[PDB]
Formats: structure tokens, C-alpha cells, sequence
């Protein structure tokens, strides 16, 4: 005995208010983190590159990305503007 | 400046040099330096042309025009004493020279302390094993770590707190510290400029570092100490001093240390 999995069907009307937001003017000027951490991941691609290794240590960090999702929710987008969304 | 001027026309490089010696008699006392030597003034027997051949001409009679131009000395830098014309090297002229070579692990520790004169260093910041670590770097590299230490301190802490413009309030520079991490980073960012030449230094190797060999060691200071500690004895005796000695045997026994540390209780190179 297993619990079946809710669908919840779901019909939604997106409203064009969500899309009209307007940016600060200091918006794009990057901060002393940002422009240092994005200069330190330059360098260590480069040096990730230039490193000598066996595949054993390609792997345990290739590996990382492989665990996070076993369910999936589904939208489809309808001809007459409406979204209808379910769990699967 | 050699490549300055090479770079001018026929005429105008020999102009310009004798102008620069008329100034300094002028001006006198003063000091003449040219840099590059090498290039203003590069041996004859390696060169084809009139023009090259003319300037070392014009520089060596400038140079012995020294005896009546009263209180004015030359100086000249270059990177290999052999790379200039030889005529430059005779009695009078450059007659005196004087090897400066790349400082030694208590040389740029001196350095990064001159540059850090005026910042405020953390208590984690050591500037020792960072003379340490900077193997081939000279002053110009040194001082460029310096310099980016102190920016990567600045743009952490103190653009959080003043505005873009020029002028900064007295008590907010004064409250930055320099932490070790901005040393480390620097580090990671400058590459040594004179890695490959030879580095002659005072070693800091002394005989309690040498286990075992007691009598060699021993031996070393006679060879080396007493004809210059006892001299009298030598010539009493009419005994010669060996000028050197030959170590063999197995690798990795000390043969280094003890050279060093003879060297280090004579304060010798
Ligand atoms: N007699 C010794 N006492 C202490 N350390 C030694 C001794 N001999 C060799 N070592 C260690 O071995 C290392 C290599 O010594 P070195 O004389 O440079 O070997 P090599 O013969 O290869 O030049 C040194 O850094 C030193 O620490």
C-alpha cells in the first residue's frame, strides 16, 4: 500500500503587473566581492586546466551534481492564455 | 637612457648626450646616470654600423672630458658587466663598479618592511615567511605586493564606508588593517621577475644544524678562520694556506651545510 502522488490540477492567469518592476540606478556597478570573486574563479579555471590529475579526482568533482530531484511539476501554456500546471 | 637616445636620428643622439654631461658641469655637483648602458654604448666588435660605433666614440671621450669637467660623476646601470664595449671598463672612465644582484631572504624582508612604513598591519600578517616565499622576486616585485595588499584592504573594508571621489576622511585610512590573507592573495598575483640568476647570499646555517662530522667541522675553521685569525703563526712557520678544500661521498650528508656554515660564522657570502 503506496500513497498515489496528488496531481493537484492547477489552471492559472498570469497578471502583466508581475513583469513591471524598474532597477536602482547603482544596479550594475559591482561591489569589491563581487569584482574579487569573479577574478579568483578566473584564476582557478585556468588553473583547474593546468592541473596534472587522474580521472578518480575528475570524477569526485564532476559527481557532485548527481542527487537532487525524483518529482517533476508540469506547466503547459494554452492558446487561449491560459497556464495549466500538475505534479508528476 | 640607452633606448631614448637610440631612438633619435643621426646627430641628434650624439647632440643629446653631449648637452646632458655640458648641464651637469653647469649644475656641478652633479651625477650623470645612464641606464641601459648596454644599449646606448654596445660593443663595438658586435655591432656593423657607423652610427653604433659612433656613440660609443662620443660616450668614451665624454667620459675622459671628466678631468676638467670639475665635481661631476658618472654612473651607468646595466644588467651583464660584459654586454658593454670594454673601452668603457679602462682606467678612469668606469673604473669602479659595483654588483648589486638580487637581495637574499633577509633583503626583501627589509624591503616589504620599507614598503609597509605607512600600513597598518594585522597581527597575523608575517612579513618573514613572506621573504620566504617570494624566491626570485626583487624590489620592483616586492614592492608591488606591497602596494597590493593594501588596495585589496582598502576595497573590503573602506569602500563600505566612503564615497567615490578623491579625498578620504583621516580616521577611516587609519582604521584599516592589512591582514595576512591580502599578503597571501598577492602573492598569488605577482610572479617573480628574476627566478633563473644566480643569488649569492650570507647563509643562515650554523654549525648546530651539521649532526655529526664534529671534526670536519673543526677543520673547516682552521682552514678557513686561522690564517686570517693567527696570521703571524703562518708567516712564523712559512706555512702556505690551502686555498680550498674537496668534500666526496655518499649525497645528502651536509657537504652544503658545512660550506654554509663556515660561511655563516665568517659573515661571508
Ligand atoms: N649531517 C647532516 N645533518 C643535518 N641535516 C642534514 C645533514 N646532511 C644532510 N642534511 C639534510 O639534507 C638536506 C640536503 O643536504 P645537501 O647537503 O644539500 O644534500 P646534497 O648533497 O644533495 O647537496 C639538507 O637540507 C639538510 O637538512
Amino acid at each position: 500500500v503506496r500513497a498515489k502522488l496528488d496531481r493537484q490540477r492547477r489552471v492559472f492567469q498570469p497578471s502583466p503587473l508581475a513583469s513591471q518592476f524598474e532597477l536602482p540606478g547603482d544596479f550594475f556597478n559591482l561591489t569589491a566581492e563581487e569584482i574579487k570573486r569573479e577574478q579568483r574563479l578566473r584564476s582557478e579555471a585556468v588553473e583547474r586546466l593546468s592541473v596534472l590529475r587522474t580521472k578518480a579526482m575528475r570524477e569526485k568533482e564532476e559527481q557532485r551534481g548527481l542527487r537532487k530531484y525524483n518529482y517533476t511539476l508540469l506547466r503547459v501554456r494554452l492558446p487561449d492564455g491560459c497556464l495549466l500546471q500538475g505534479t508528476f | 637612457n640607452g633606448p631614448e637616445i637610440m631612438s633619435k636620428l643621426a646627430g641628434e643622439s650624439e647632440s643629446n648626450l653631449r648637452k646632458a654631461f655640458e648641464e651637469a658641469e653647469k649644475n656641478a655637483p652633479a651625477i650623470i646616470f645612464i641606464d641601459e648602458l648596454d644599449a646606448i654604448a654596445p660593443k663595438r666588435e658586435k655591432t656593423h654600423g657607423e652610427v653604433e660605433r659612433r656613440i660609443v666614440s662620443q660616450l668614451l671621450t665624454l667620459m675622459d672630458g671628466l678631468k676638467q669637467r670639475a665635481h661631476v660623476i658618472v654612473m651607468a646601470a646595466t644588467n651583464r658587466p660584459n654586454s658593454i664595449d670594454p673601452a668603457l671598463r679602462r682606467f678612469g672612465r668606469f673604473d669602479r663598479e659595483v654588483d648589486i644582484g638580487i637581495p637574499d631572504a633577509t633583503g626583501r624582508l627589509e624591503i616589504l618592511q620599507i614598503h609597509t612604513k605607512n600600513m597598518k598591519l594585522a597581527d597575523d600578517v608575517d612579513l618573514e615567511q613572506v621573504a620566504n616565499e617570494t624566491h626570485g622576486h626583487v624590489g620592483a616585485d616586492l614592492a608591488a605586493l606591497c602596494s597590493e595588499a593594501a588596495l585589496q584592504a582598502i576595497r573590503k573594508k573602506m569602500d563600505l564606508i566612503d564615497l567615490e571621489d578623491e579625498t578620504i576622511d583621516a580616521e577611516v585610512m587609519n582604521s584599516l588593517a592589512v591582514t595576512m590573507d591580502d599578503f597571501r592573495w598577492a602573492l598569488s598575483q605577482s610572479n617573480p621577475s628574476a627566478l633563473r640568476e644566480t643569488v649569492v647570499e650570507v647563509p643562515q646555517v650554523t654549525w648546530e644544524d651539521i649532526g655529526g662530522l664534529e671534526d670536519v667541522k673543526r677543520e673547516l675553521q682552521e682552514l678557513v678562520q686561522y690564517p686570517v685569525e693567527h696570521p703571524d703563526k703562518f708567516l712564523k712557520f712559512g706555512m702556505t694556506p690551502s686555498k680550498g678544500v674537496l668534500f666526496y661521498g655518499p649525497p645528502g650528508c651536509g657537504k652544503t651545510l658545512l660550506a654554509k656554515a663556515i660561511a655563516n660564522e665568517c659573515q661571508a657570502n
